Order: C-alpha cells, then structure tokens, then sequence
RNA sequence: UAGCGGCGAGCGAACGGGGAGCAGCCCAGAGCCUGAAUCAGUGUGUGUGUUAGUGGAAGCGUCUGGAAAGGCGCGCGAUACAGGGUGACAGCCCCGUACACAAAAAUGCACAUGCUGUGAGCUCGAUGAGUAGGGCGGGACACGUGGUAUCCUGUCUGAAUAUGGGGGGACCAUCCUCCAAGGCUAAAUACUCCUGACUGACCGAUAGUGAACCAGUACCGUGAGGGAAAGGCGAAAAGAACCCCGGCGAGGGGAGUGAAAAAGAACCUGAAACCGUGUACGUACAAGCAGUGGGAGCACGCUUAGGCGUGUGACUGCGUACCUUUUGUAUAAUGGGUCAGCGACUUAUAUUCUGUAGCAAGGUUAACCGAAUAGGGGAGCCGAAGGGAAACCGAGUCUUAACU
C-alpha cells in the first residue's frame, strides 16, 4: 500500500 | 513462424562484453555497463589516433629544441637555418639523430647557421 | 531447375519494416517525428478537415442534379459495328454483341473513327460526321 | 517443330509457338510461385489480448503504489497472455491471369526440349498393376525420376509408380507447372502433346 | 470494405477531361443587391479547382 | 452508385444481370362415393452405414559403436515408401499401410409392408371486416417528415366485395399489374458441447489452452469472483550390495552398475547476473565517468637475438556515463540495482502511385461449374470521347441573340 507519510496531509502539502 | 531469439541474443552480447575485458567492476561483467565503456573506449580512440600525431610532433620538437640549445641555438632559428638552408627537408621526428647521434646532429645545427649568416 | 528460378530485377521491392535500430534507418520514432497528434497509435485527421477551417468542400456550393435518363444511354463508336454480327446494327443487338449493355434504351453512333463493311443502323441516332462516315462506306441510315 | 518420337521414329509435329518459344524466366517464376503458394492452408493461433483468459479488472492503482501503469492482466508487455499482431487463419491464394499461366507453360515446354528433359511416344502403358513392371520399364528406357503424362490414362500405369517415389503419372489436364520443372524427364505419349498442343492454344 | 466518397464533396465537384474537377463559385447564393453586376457576373460559370486544394478533394472522391 | 444526412460525422438501396438450389399444397364445406392418395407414430422385412474384429508382401553380410535402423556390398516386396516403435536415421524386426474380408446383437438411413391415427376422389359451391383506408402518437423501411409513397400499430375511427379491391414512391387521369385482412411446405443457408478420420511455410514449457504435471487445483476473497507456480536420470533401474567418518543422523569418501556418476535421483544440455579457492602482475604521498594515446617494470611464451606475442599497467597527455526531453543537459531534470527470457508499425478489404510481368485498343473475369491451382463461366469492371446542371450535341461542346 503506501507509507504513512504519503497519506498525511501536513507533511505531504508542505508547499501551496 | 515464431522467431526463438536469444541465441543470437548472447551473441550480440558477448561479442560486447569481451571488447570490455579489463575494465573495472561493471564495466566489464554487466552488458548494459558494458556497451556503454565499449563505446566510450572507441570514441577516445578515434579522437587519440589523430591526438597521437599531435603528441609525438610535440615530443619531437621538445627534444629537438634542447639539443639545439645544446649546440647554442634555440629551436626557432634552428628550423629557419634548415628551411633556408638551400631548401632542405628533413622530419622533426627523424631529427631523432638528436639523441642517438649527436655529431650528426651538432653538424646539422652548424649547416643550418651557416644559411643564417 | 526449381532452384535457379529467380524474379525480376526490382519486382519485389523489400518493403519498410521501421523500429529497429539506429542502423535501419527508421528506428525509434520509426518516420514519425516528435510528438502530436499524426504520431501515437490512431493518429491522424479524416479526409478534407484542414484544422478547424471551413474546409473547401464546405465553403463551396452544391451544384448536382442527376439526369437519370442519362443512364441509360449508350454511345457507340465506328470502331464497333462491323463486330455487330449481321451488318444491321440495331436498337439492341449492339446489347448482344456486348457493347451497350441491357439497361441502355438510347444509343449515338458518334464519329469516332473507322468504319469499313457497309452496315445499316436502325433506330438510333447519328452525328453528321458519323452518318456522312457510314454513307461514305456504302452504309444505310435508316431510323 | 518436329520431335524425334523416340521408339517408333516418326516425328509429331508441333506448334512452334508452344514448343519452340524463347523462356521467359521471370513469367514462370511468377507462376511457379504462385503455384507453390495456394499449396497453403491458413490454419493459425495466437490470442490477442481480447482473447486469453483473465478478467478485465485493473491490476492495482493508477497512482500510489510504486508500480508501474498496469492496466489489464492480458497484456503483451505482462507475461502470460499477450500477443501483439495475433495472427488468425488466412488464404494466400494468388491470381495470375489466364494468358499468364499459359505463357509459363510455353516457357517451360519450349525449355524441355532445348534441355530434351521432355521425351514424347507413340503410346506408353504398363501390361499389369503391379509396380516391379513399371520399375522395370523404365530401367529399360534409361530412366528414374520421370512425369509421364498419359493420354487418357489406364489403371495399371496408376497403381504402378504409386509406391515408385521419384516417377508420377498425369492424365493430360493434370498437367501443373511445378511437376514439369520437378522430375529431371518428362515423358508425354504423342497423344498427350496432341491434347497440351490445344489446351494451351 | 471499401472507401466511402466524403459523399459532401461529391456533390461540388466534378472530375473534368484531363483529370481536373471545376466547381461552382462561392459568394453567389444570397445578399447580392450589393454586388456589382460584373462580380456576380464572373462568378457564374463554373471553375477547376486550384493546384493547392487538388490533394484534399481527391482524399475526398477516391470514386471519382 | 441513386438517395438519406446538424446535406456534418456518417448511413446506404433498388431495377436489372450472372450463379446455388428449385415444389408446391391445404382450410374457410356439403353431397355422393368413403376410408381409396398422403403424413406422422409404430411392428416386421431388406438393403446399406454404424458400434468389436480377420488376413495382410518382402534382409542379409560386414564396418564404427555401449547399442545399427547408419556407411559399404549384394538380394528381395511394392495396388503396401501413410505413420509410430525399437539401444543412432529400418519398405523387408515389431505395429501398420495398400488390398481383400467379417456381425451373434443393437442401432442411423433408405425403401417394402403389418397395426394405429389420418384423410384421398368426383359434382356443385365458398374465397379470410373491427379488416383496408383515415385522424393522433411512435416504430420500421438506406430514406432523420421531408414534396414522402410503402410497412407495423398504442389511440380514436372505419369501407367496397369482381360492374369489386391492392400497387405502380406526393397526387390525379389513362394504361398495366396483382388479389390483403387463414395456414402448411423440402433444398441451396447457419452453428459445433461432442464422435471418427485426415491436414498445417501453427506453438514447443515466460511459447502453446489458465491448465503438456492429480488445474479451475494450491492460494486470495463473507461472497459473486479472482487464480498461480510446477515438464526431460538412463537404451535399460542395471536407482548404488558392502566398507569408512558422523549423533543406529544430515552430508560425504571409497566400492559396484553404466557408453557416461563430471547421467546419483536438488539427476540431458547447464548460459548470465551473483559468490569463492588458486596463480601472475599492480596497489599503503595519493584526488574526479575509471577509459583512451603514450609507456617503463614484472611474469610468461617466442625468436636465435633484434625495443616480438600474451597477461599485468608504475608514470603520463587527453578525458564530466547512457536514454529521453529540450533553445540548451556532467547536470543537482526523466528512466534504469544486475542478468536471462519475453516486450511495440500487424492483418483484411478498398483506392492511388512506383517497380515488374502479361497482353494491347483492348485488358480481365466474380460467383459458380469443375476432369478442382487446369478447363469452363465475360454477369461485370476499367479503357478507347468529350462538353453541359440537364434535355441534348459530339471532335467538339458549353456560354450568349451571336461570338472578334
Ligand atoms: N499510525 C500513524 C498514523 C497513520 C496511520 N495511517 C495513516 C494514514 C495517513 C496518515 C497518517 C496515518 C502514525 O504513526 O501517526
Ligand atoms: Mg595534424
Ligand atoms: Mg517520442
Ligand atoms: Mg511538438
Ligand atoms: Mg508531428
Ligand atoms: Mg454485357
Ligand atoms: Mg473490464
Ligand atoms: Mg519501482
Ligand atoms: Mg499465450
Ligand atoms: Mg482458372
Ligand atoms: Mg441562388
Ligand atoms: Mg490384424
Ligand atoms: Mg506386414
Ligand atoms: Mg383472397
Ligand atoms: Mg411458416
Ligand atoms: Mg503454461
Ligand atoms: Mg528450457
Ligand atoms: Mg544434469
Ligand atoms: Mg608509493
Ligand atoms: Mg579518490
Ligand atoms: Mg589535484
Ligand atoms: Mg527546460
Ligand atoms: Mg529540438
Ligand atoms: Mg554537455
Ligand atoms: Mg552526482
Ligand atoms: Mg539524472
């Protein structure tokens, strides 16, 4: 499946 | 008609790996590494065939020069001496006289002053 | 000897085969160029379309009309007749020696050169050059 | 165009149009080609991807796992289950044209001779179905791969040369292209010539 | 199977003499008052289509 | 093609012609004569196929070899040289093959009849109404309502009846042609779960069926359902008695079998990534795509030396991988851990051009017949005439009253 991090929204988006 | 493949396939391959034998690691037990030093060796080579000619003039002039020197003439003059010196045409590489017999040599320093007086 | 049979030279044309290798000519991209629309599987645009363009066979206007009647009349040349088979060349019989075909009702015999054995031609119709042709062969033109 | 009739040394006679014609290589090799292909059945495999067994359903996610695309399991990149250009069953029979297949014929007669490969007789017919005459004729005649096409064609000649591998009897209109050029002797009864003389026109 | 005419086309072309096609002129079918009698009067009898659209309009007629 | 068509995309006939196969009959009814044609269901018979079967020709010598079917020699059968097998490739070793034969029983198919059911035949009659047509709404016809014939009917209607009625693509006349509103009907046509036999310029274990294998299995899923991997010792098991180390082990070494054991069952061939042992040479003051040009030394062969082959490569000139994508990439932009196997311009039918071949003002046939690549079949298609929307005219024609 994927890890934890990739799921996460606020580690993930980090540049909008 | 289906084509088995492959025979020909570690053909084509191992005709590449044995021009990389020596090379270092991968370069010479992984085709895919392989095929790219095999390549890259013949690019240089093409390049360093004419590269050579141009090394060795160099060489040749480099100790064609001291030996001029030697006999107190730089390498300049020395050149324009045999040039003037009644036409005249010698290889800068056969002036190898210059470190297997330098009598022969010191006398065409002198031959090539003489047009220069 | 079934072997030292060979074709003619430059009858069988080896044909692009493409996609194999830089050597071949056509590897890679295989003649397609670099992206867009004409390369990818199922390229390419239908027939008259000339990008969003009103396309020529739509900027320009109808004309038709069809006769109907036009198809089913024949013409015949000088050069037949004498293949008529039986120096009467008639409404049909020209049907039966398969130069007009069945459907066709109307017929013109049309200068077209060449008549020889005198015939006469029954029931159609004739240019002037053409009757002048035939009279002048010892042919009838009789309607 | 006469032929020495062999046995009974007569002469035949002969259209010189259709026996003593130039050889049109090219014309025959078309026709010869032709022949051999239309030999052929189709008879052929091969699953395209609409047509090996799986279902249809998406390996695993477009985005988010570290894989590749991955779409359906019949694949012709994946494994089992593929086959690009899957071929099916098809028919490679050729035309040539009436006056083409004739002009092979001329060609190929009108080489025999020149070879004289082609030996015409007055009459030929074994006296019994049984092969060892036949073998034994033909020792005599000073021969072993030979096409022998009969006038009207008998019993015995057939059933003899079935089992004699290299030799082969033909009625006259079993005459084809490849058998002429194939045995190194084409015998022919004078009655046969007579019948090829006008089928060929 | 074989081609379909681009049936459209067939109706504005037709194939001439020496291989050509011909087709009546645009701009004559409404609002006319406004054009002098000397356009409107080269605009009626029919012309071969020019050596830049040949290529299209055979793609279109392949029957022709 | 004619037509249909946001006259877009597309859809796409018929007339007539050549072929395959051809077949025609009942009811709407009563009288006489009566079970008379016929059809099915059925019993029997007969023939013919089927479901077990029978006979079936002819080879030996020697050489190589573990083994002959192979080579060489000399015979022999062949209506049998299809094919498989056998210690390597067999017409004559085996099983077959050609060919000739065989059915106690049960059956398919034809006829022939028995039994049942059924009606035949002649005379005189009868001739398909909630139908045709119409209105409204849809649907079918190549045809999108269009000038739209024709067909079907959900809805509301509704005739004529042989001096009658339908159709001939709006519609009318004339002409011509057919008889709706009841049915039956064989062949040419379609298909292959399955039976038999035969064939392939089809695959050969990542191929070919998912499945060459005890596979729809193991496995996954609540379920529908998904769905693998995995073939080869040898000619023959002759599949290793017995001895030794070891834990009455694992594993191993001898012995023995065999042509081979390096064919030992984790078994034909045994590649590559990858990991070791051995030897030669280099390497612990040296900086980078690791090679390339030069190049000593060392080890090894040479040669008779002779700055020669092979291996290594101090030192040294030059030198930022590949693909892709880009105006441009060492790029710190993409893709690749490595190897092996697989993995991407095909096929069919139309059309046009080039080459080439045939024939030539002609060329060629399609289906189909077939003595089946032949021969027949010219229905037809292309061309020899063009111009015009068209009638029509024609080496001209169109334009216009007419063309310099
Ligand atoms: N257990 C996780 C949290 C988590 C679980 N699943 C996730 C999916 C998406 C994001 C976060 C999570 C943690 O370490 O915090
Ligand atoms: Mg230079
Ligand atoms: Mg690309
Ligand atoms: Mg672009
Ligand atoms: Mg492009
Ligand atoms: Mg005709
Ligand atoms: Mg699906
Ligand atoms: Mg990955
Ligand atoms: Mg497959
Ligand atoms: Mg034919
Ligand atoms: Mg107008
Ligand atoms: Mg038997
Ligand atoms: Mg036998
Ligand atoms: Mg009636
Ligand atoms: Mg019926
Ligand atoms: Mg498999
Ligand atoms: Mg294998
Ligand atoms: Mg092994
Ligand atoms: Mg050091
Ligand atoms: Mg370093
Ligand atoms: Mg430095
Ligand atoms: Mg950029
Ligand atoms: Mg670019
Ligand atoms: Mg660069
Ligand atoms: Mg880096
Ligand atoms: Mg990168």
């Amino acid at each position: 499946t994927s890890k934890w991090f990739n799921i996460d929204n606020k580690i993930v988006d980090h540049r909008p | 008609a289906r084509v088995k493949r492959g025979v020909i396939a570690r053909a084509r391959h191992k005709k590449i790996l044995k021009q990389a034998k020596g090379y270092y690691g991968a370069r010479s037990r992984v085709y895919r590494v392989a095929f790219q030093a095999v390549i890259k060796a013949g690019q240089y080579a093409y390049r360093d065939r004419r590269q050579r000619k141009r090394q060795f003039r160099q060489l040749w002039i480099a100790r064609i020069n001291a030996a001029a020197r030697q006999n107190g003439i730089s390498y300049s003059k020395f050149i324009n001496g045999l040039k003037k010196a009644s036409v005249e045409i010698d290889r800068k590489i056969l002036a190898d006289i210059a470190v297997f017999d330098k009598v022969a040599f010191t006398a065409l320093v002198e031959k090539a002053k003489a047009a220069l007086a | 000897r079934l072997n030292t049979l060979s074709p003619a030279e430059g009858s069988k044309k080896a044909g692009k085969r493409l996609g194999r290798g830089i050597g071949s000519g056509l590897g890679k991209t295989g003649g397609r160029g670099h992206k867009g629309q004409k390369s990818r599987s199922g390229g390419g645009v239908r027939r008259g379309f000339e990008g969003g363009q009103m396309p020529l066979y739509r900027r320009l206007p109808k004309f038709g009309f069809t006769s109907r009647k036009a198809a089913i009349t024949a013409e015949i040349r000088l050069s037949d007749l004498a293949k008529v088979e039986g120096g009467v060349v008639d409404l049909n019989t020209l049907k039966a020696a398969n130069i007009i075909g069945i459907q066709i009702e109307f017929a013109k015999v049309i200068l077209a050169g060449e008549v020889t054995t005198p015939v006469t031609v029954r029931g159609l119709r004739v240019t002037k050059g053409a009757r002048a042709a035939i009279e002048a062969a010892g042919g009838k033109i009789e309607e | 165009m006469e032929l020495v009739l062999k046995d009974a040394q007569s002469a035949l006679t002969v259209s010189e149009t259709t026996f003593g014609r130039d050889f049109n290589e090219a014309l025959v090799h078309q026709v010869v080609v032709a022949y051999a292909a239309g030999a052929r059945q189709g008879t052929r495999a091969q699953k395209t991807r609409a047509e090996v067994t799986g279902s249809g359903k998406k390996p695993w996610r477009q985005k988010g796992t570290g894989r590749a695309r991955s779409g359906s399991i019949k694949s012709p990149i994946w494994r089992s289950g593929g086959v690009t250009f899957a071929a099916r069953p098809q028919d490679h029979s050729q035309k040539v044209n009436k006056k083409m297949y004739r002009g092979a014929l001329k060609s190929i007669l009108s080489e025999l001779v020149r070879q004289d490969r082609l030996i015409v007789v007055e009459k030929f017919s074994v006296e019994a179905p049984k092969t060892k005459l036949l073998a034994q004729k033909l020792k005599d005649m000073a021969l072993e791969d030979v096409l022998i096409i009969t006038g009207e064609l008998d019993e015995n000649l057939f059933l003899a040369a079935r089992n004699l591998h290299k030799v082969d009897v033909r009625d006259a209109t079993g005459i084809d292209p490849v058998s002429l050029i194939a045995f190194d002797k084409v015998v022919m009864t004078a009655d046969a010539v007579k019948q090829v003389e006008e089928m060929l026109a | 199977p074989k081609i379909k005419t681009v049936r459209g086309a067939a109706k504005r072309f037709k194939k001439t003499g020496k291989g050509g096609f011909k087709h009546k002129h645009a701009n004559l079918r409404h609002i006319l008052t406004k054009k002098a009698t000397k356009r409107k009067r080269h605009l009626r009898p029919k012309a071969m289509v020019s050596k830049g659209d040949l290529g299209l309009v055979i793609a279109c007629l392949p029957y022709a």
